[PDB]
């Protein structure tokens, strides 16, 4: 009846092992059979496979066997498992489900990156200027290492018209972008600022948009 | 809610 | 391995209506069959379980239907909460497998994306690199096609592209287009092109500049 509760996101190096946990609560462990099912862009929703606490049988489909190991214990309520030699295909959310109740999820990532700080830049308009009733501006944070990053506009105040694209890897690292669109008047007499702050390498930086000489 | 209906068969 | 057809494979829907998605199994799977919803950035929540059953906490909208192979799932009348992913998955035998996935969307008027092309930055020209980047945004549908032209010519790699989902007010979509040279190739060329397709129009839309500044 109540759920699944999952360890937390992993970040580990290839050739390496996980061991990923998955805990039951509110409901008679040893009745119900756990499933740990993978979920990427590329490939969609498989199933690695399953085991029954009870009998501690198992089954897993014939693509995992040899790489996922699946344990459960009694006394903690707690199912298990395990995933050797990873590669950058391994890299996905994992789910635990009773088929009804899902986990909420963990997040393996399989790097080798280092963290490193992001690059910020500017996008000015093209020279020439045009005369439109608004104006685009642009933001663009190019290779950080790990994801997350927050990026306003004038510390959170333009709110409106903006758009901040998902994060996408490039080389080993991420990049993101983002833009707003202004009126006229407003851009540039009023100055317009990109803010990027990366908690993993304690970075905050602060971008004016200036326009092209 | 529901009962090993969930189709135990392991 | 059992195969999950779900169907169709993404609709554009409008607040209040009736919606019927499918799933066909290649065998009989006896009504062990679930429907699970999942939300952008969220886990999979399951409505419905042995094929009708409503799940605790599930609205009665939602109503599941079939035996043998024709699985159905019916929304009496769409909630803007309801968008999302919907799967099916058939736990019969093993394998576990899951249909495809059924994507809404609230559909809208068509509209054009307004284009704009951004030249490197110099900072980012005092460092070796060079992005162009394009911004094709608040269009509808979601269908865009992004070519990239260097001196009259097409650029397949260094591109980087990024969508929106859907937007909350406006029903559009977005993308960002990413051009990524060294600065020695991109102070080899003068003229850089973005060009852009979508169903609002038959000639392309093109945006592009000049490096010696058009």
């Amino acid at each position: 009846q109540d759920q699944l509760q999952q360890s937390g996101a992993e970040l580990v190096r290839p050739g390496a092992s996980v061991k990923l946990s998955c805990k039951a609560l509110g409901y008679i462990f040893t009745d119900y059979e756990i499933h740990w099912v993978k979920q990427t862009p590329v490939h969609g929703l498989e199933w690695i496979g399953g085991i029954h606490p009870g009998s501690s049988g198992t089954a897993y489909n014939q693509k995992f066997k040899g790489k996922a190991t699946l344990t459960a214990d009694k006394s903690s309520t707690t199912a298990f498992m395990e995933l050797s030699s990873l590669t950058s295909e391994d890299s996905a959310v994992y789910y635990c489900t009773r088929k009804d109740y899902w986990g909420q999820g963990t997040l393996v990532t399989v790097s080798a990156a280092k963290t490193t700080a992001p690059s910020v830049y500017p996008l000015v308009p093209v020279c020439g200027g045009t005369t439109g009733s608004s104006v685009t501006l642009g933001c663009l944070v190019k290779g950080y290492f790990p994801e997350p990053v927050t990026l306003t506009w004038n510390s959170g105040s333009l709110s409106s018209g903006v758009h901040t694209f998902p994060a996408l890897l490039q080389s080993g690292l991420y990049t993101l972008s983002s833009s707003v669109t202004v009126t006229s008047n407003t851009w540039p007499s009023q100055t317009i600022t990109c803010n990027v702050a990366h908690p993993a390498s304690s970075t905050k930086v602060d971008k004016k948009i200036e326009p092209r000489v | 809610g529901a009962t090993p209906q969930d189709l135990n068969t392991l | 391995d059992i195969k999950m057809t779900q169907s169709p494979s993404s609709m554009y829907t409008s607040l209040g209506e009736r919606v019927t998605i499918t799933c066909k199994a290649s065998q009989d799977i006896n009504s062990f069959l679930t429907w699970f919803l999942q939300k952008p950035g969220k886990s999979p929540k399951t409505l419905i379980y042995r094929a009708n059953r409503l799940m605790i906490g599930v609205p009665s909208r939602f109503s599941g239907s079939g035996s043998g192979q024709t699985y159905s799932l019916t929304i009496s009348s769409l909630e803007y909460e309801d968008m999302g992913i919907y799967y099916c998955l058939q736990y019969d035998d093993f394998p576990l497998t899951f249909g495809a996935g059924t994507k809404l969307d609230l559909k809208r008027a068509d509209a054009a994306p307004t284009v704009s092309i951004f030249p490197p930055s110099s900072e980012q020209l005092t460092s070796g690199g060079a992005s162009v980047v394009c911004f094709l945004n608040n269009f509808y549908p979601k269908e865009i096609n992004v070519k990239w032209k260097i001196d009259g010519s097409e650029r397949q790699n260094g591109v980087l592209d990024s969508w929106t989902e859907q937007d909350s007010k406006d029903s559009t979509y977005s993308m960002s287009s990413t051009l990524t040279l060294t600065k020695d190739e991109y102070e080899r060329h003068n003229s850089y092109t973005c060009e852009a397709t979508h169903k609002t129009s038959t000639s392309p839309i093109v945006k592009s500049f000049n490096r010696n500044e058009c």
